[PDB]
RNA sequence: AAUGG
RNA sequence: GCUAGUAGGUGGGGUAACGGCUCACCUAGGCGACGAUCCCUAGCUGGUCUGAGAGGAUGACCAGCCACACUGGAACUGAGACACGGUCCAGACUCCUACGGGAGGCAGCAGUGGGGAAUAUUGCACAAUGGGCGCAAGCCUGAUGCAGCCAUGCCGCGUGUAUGAAGAAGCCCUUCGGGUUGUAAAGUACUUUCAGCGGGGAGGAAGGGAGUAAAGUUAAUACCUUUGCUCAUUGACGUUACCCGCAGAAGAAGCACCGGCUAACUCCGUGCCAGCAGCCGCGGUAAUACGGAGGGUGCAAGCGUUAAUCGGAAUUACUGGGCGUAAAGCGCACGCAGGCGGUUUGUUAAGUCAGAUGUGAAAUCCCCGGGCUCAACCUGGGAACUGCAUCUGAUACUGGCAAGCUUGAGUCUCGUAGAGGGGGGUAGAAUUCCAGGUGUAGCGGUGAAAUGCGUAGAGAUCUGGAGGAAUACCGGUGGCGAAGGCGGCCCCCUGGACGAAGACUGACGCUCAGGUGCGAAAGCGUGGGGAGCAAACAGGAUUAGAUACCCUGGUAGUCCACGCCGUAAACGAUGUCGACUUGGAGGUUGUGCGCGUGGCUUCCGGAGCUAACGCGUUAAGUCGACCGCCUGGGGAGUACGGCCGCA
RNA sequence: GUACACACCGCCCGUCACACCAUGGGAGUGGGUUGCAAAAGAAGUAGGUAGCUUAACCUUCGGGAGGGCGCUUACCACUUUGUGAUUCAUGACUGGGGUGAAGUCGUAACAAGGUAACCGUAGGGGAACCUGCGGUUGGAUCA
């Protein structure tokens, strides 16, 4: 963890002295990765490193952000209760998860016919629902 | 108090201690992002405010508001911090100076652009 | 126990004065009777009498004017505690001139005014005003 | 001189 | 607690000189609660900043002093060094090499790398001032004088002036009428600092030379020196300051703020989101608080933000604060050191006071004047430097010393009241238990119950006995005690208080850090004791649950002896001592002659005091002495360390 | 009487759960400084002198004096050893504290808060607390 201070400056260093090398990190898989005109030229970079800037470092292969969606499409009833401790809390939303068109994203569809859910409650529900796609639903 | 007594003990004054240590009395302060995160801010008052903790040169890390609204701040950036508590987050003291190193100014701003690192339109 | 008699007596004067009395009377003592004698010629008292040999007693006669004390204030300056003793220079204006000083100095007790003529300091002993 | 409101 | 060359002495040596400086010897000293020793931090000062001041903060730049020179030692040379650019040894580190050996020290000026939020050119001249050497000329000088960079500060100045109304356009608002932006614009007159271009042109320059004459010089009129005189020269800055001409308004405005505090308000977005925020706070359908726009306000080549110091903060209160309930009186007492101390005479003069004299660098500050076109800046003189010495006086007070004196304090004589303490003995009532008699189905308990007890005879009642603990009534805003506390009766031992009337001593006092003693209940140790009561514990109820409240039981403990613990809302939440300042109504205990006069105590209340409540001669009034103690709420009376304890 | 003031449908306590921050303890682990007891001894200086050597003076011309070198001793830097003290950093794990949601469990206080509250102490209990013993009023109630 020492090394990850002086790894900074070495490669702002390293960037300035030689323009076809690069450094950068990847917001989601938070990893910093170096880019290279060859196998050479990283290898020599990294050595540098090692010595020169004295940051032992280890390379390897940059990690694969994966994405997930449904195959099949169902309809799902969700509901919630909470009337043990004093204030009570209810809600309950019948949802249909279609798969979508590959590239078209989440599409949200508000069919609630005869206010069954207050239209003040709806926007939560997608808010509730990005939420828990935005966290892994298999991995 | 009698004058004895003051012979045998003088009057004494206050510390006087500093709101903002990490700074050790500098104007401010180079750092590196160590997490960029959201707060919710303590009643009453509800949002989500953003911040990031910061290991300073001295060797101190510290959690620094980020001012404004969007930030180009991830893991890993060297930012310059300065004095300023958010009374809303409890144990945020600092306050990161946009449109200094890495850490960008405001994007889209007119008023206050000196304090949002915003160069004259 | 006892350990300030000119405190004293200024004291029984003050306390006098707002309890309206007539005279307050006391032991009698050279230093009392010399600031006594400072209060009489400033007509801060009306008179003063002492009587007795083996235990002198000091009567104090108070003034009062439209129904008021004349004396406002009396306040001891330098204490048993505490000593005070300023120089010529140095001597205090009690009420901006309107009041008194009582100051022991080398030629004797006097006023802040007479010693300030004499070109004399000295232990300032009380205020009067 | 029950208990909870 | 510290010290062993330590402390002192004697002698010798040593030094420029005094000296445990050193050494031998002798003595056992020296230092420290007025803080030694040890630990932490730091260059000191004139001054700087802030403050009305007293203070608080601070010690870049300037000047004085000190210390240091890669690190640790050591001498040498010298008038002077234990020496930035000297030597020697050792170490760390780096460099060169022919590998056989060598070399070095930017905390001089530039400059590099690094660290950091951040601090400039490997510049010019020795023209001037100053310094080294020299006979001088001169030479050397990163001292110094100048130039470069930087809005870093202080100060000055420009970015135009006048006019210009349907006041246009446009923007913005709009009550859709207008208004506001706004004479602001355009337009029309008009002047050009400064900038640019060109031209001219101070002062900082004094000296030093060549000599030329005179005087001195002596043998000489030589030489040389000195003073006149003549003549040619001596500037980095520098393309100087400054002045003139040039044409043209040309080439010159930004930043923060407008909810309140605090000068400046609307429209439209956003809708507890996104944001804002010194503090208070804003934002969920318009939000003068966000976001953006118009308009306004404050400043200006700057404007904001952050950091930092002082002020405001009387919020460490010396000036200039508090402790009944807001933070704050040690549980109580004794008492050392310490602090303070009644009245008189003499004496001294320590403090104190007066005067004189010396000193208190310069600068800075302030005042009055000059020079810079003005200002900033520079400079003359003065004042100031509040202080510290020394000498000669005054002596009121304070201190010392001596002799005193009763009035503080104390002693003795007599009497009075008291649950004051320690020890021992004893009486009555009651409970429990034991044995027996009489007698029969209940008893006991609760809100209601139940557990429990009883026909294996309870409960009730009577008789005898055992044992422990506590003392009805008296009994009380009664009493006694430093406080904690102290209650049947009697005896023994013992403390204190108060009254009357005298005598005696002669300030013998007050307070008290540290220290020491005493100190409810609970608890702890050992050995006893154990009726009643009762933590724990058990069962029965209650309850949604009931580790409780209630019921039935029950152990430590409660009791005693001895030892320990040391704390309580140990409270009047009010330290102790002394003096002074209207009244009224009571309790209790002396004393004098119904009226007095002491001690103690309860209630009320005046002035005064208090934020108020209240306090009010038993002050929380008015003063003096001394001690303790407080400085937002939490964290915390806790952690760590020490001390104490069996725990 | 009151700790209530969208006024008892008030206010309000602690455990447990979760997050985060600072911190105490902790087998130890790494540094700094330092005490005591020793050891050591470069260079230099001073003292002494087995030896060796020598411009100035003296001399009987041989020498002598004096010096230098060398050696030796004393002092002493680096350094070394043992054993303490202090301070700083860090440490599996652990204790309590603070802050934050709108979790869970109760309701301890505020009215006599439904068992007056609180103080000291002892025992007990998921928790707020409960119980005993003594103390305080900073409790209400009395018709
Ligand atoms: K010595
Ligand atoms: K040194
Ligand atoms: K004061
Ligand atoms: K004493
Ligand atoms: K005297
Ligand atoms: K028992
Ligand atoms: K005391
Ligand atoms: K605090
Ligand atoms: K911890
Ligand atoms: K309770
Ligand atoms: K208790
Ligand atoms: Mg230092
Ligand atoms: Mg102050
Ligand atoms: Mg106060
Ligand atoms: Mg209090
Ligand atoms: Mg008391
Ligand atoms: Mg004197
Ligand atoms: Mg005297
Ligand atoms: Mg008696
Ligand atoms: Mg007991
Ligand atoms: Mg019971
Ligand atoms: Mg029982
Ligand atoms: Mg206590
Ligand atoms: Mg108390
Ligand atoms: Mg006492
Ligand atoms: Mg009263
Ligand atoms: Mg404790
Ligand atoms: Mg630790
Ligand atoms: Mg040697
Ligand atoms: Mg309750
Ligand atoms: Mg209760
Ligand atoms: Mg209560
Ligand atoms: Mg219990
Ligand atoms: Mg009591």
């Amino acid at each position: 963890k020492a090394d990850q201070d002086k790894m900074t400056q070495a490669l702002v260093k390293l960037q300035e002295e030689d323009p076809t090398f690069h450094a950068h990190t990847d917001e989601e898989t938070g990893q910093v990765i170096i880019g290279g005109m060859g196998e050479l030229h990283l290898d020599i970079l990294v050595d540098r490193m090692k010595k020169e800037f004295n940051v032992e470092c280890n390379v390897g292969a940059p990690m694969v952000s994966y994405r997930e969606t449904f195959k099949s499409s169902a309809q799902v009833q969700g509901k919630f209760s909470r009337q043990s401790g004093g204030r009570g809390q209810y809600g309950d939303v019948h949802i249909e998860f279609t798969p979508n068109e590959t590239g078209a994203g989440f599409e949200f569809e508000n069919a609630i016919v005869g206010g069954v859910v207050p239209r003040e409650y709806i926007p939560s529900v997608e808010a509730g629902l990005k939420d828990a796609m935005e966290n892994g639903v298999l991995a | 108090a009698t004058v004895n007594q003051l012979v045998r003990k003088p009057r004494a004054r206050k510390v006087a201690k500093s709101n903002v240590p990490a700074l050790e009395a500098c104007p401010q302060k180079r750092g590196v992002c160590t997490r960029v995160y959201t707060t919710t801010p303590k009643k009453p008052n509800s949002a989500l405010r953003k911040v990031c903790r910061v290991r300073l040169t001295n060797g101190f890390e510290v959690t620094s508001y980020i001012g404004g609204e969007g930030h180009n701040l991830q893991e890993h950036s060297v930012i310059l911090i300065r004095g300023g508590r958010v009374k809303d987050l409890p144990g945020v003291r600092y306050h990161t100076v946009r449109g200094a190193l890495d850490c960008s100014g405001v994007k889209d701003r007119k008023q206050a652009r000196s304090k949002y690192g915003v160069k004259r339109p | 126990s006892m350990q300030d008699p000119i405190a004293d007596m200024l004291t029984r004067i003050r306390n006098g004065q707002a309890a309206n009395k007539a005279a307050v009377t006391m032991p009698s003592s050279k230093l009392k009777v010399a600031i006594a004698n400072v209060l009489k010629e400033e007509g801060f008292i009306e008179d003063f009498k002492v009587e007795g040999d083996t235990k002198p007693e000091l009567e104090l006669t108070l003034k009062y004017f439209q129904g008021k004390a004349v004396v406002e204030s009396i306040q001891r300056v330098s204490r048993p505690g505490l000593r005070i003793y300023k120089r010529k220079d140095e001597l205090p204006k009690v009420m901006a001139g309107l009041g008194i000083a009582v100051v022991s100095t080398s030629k004797g007790v006097m006023t802040d005014r007479a010693a300030r003529q004499a070109g004399l300091g000295g232990e300032i002993i009380c205020y009067v005003a």
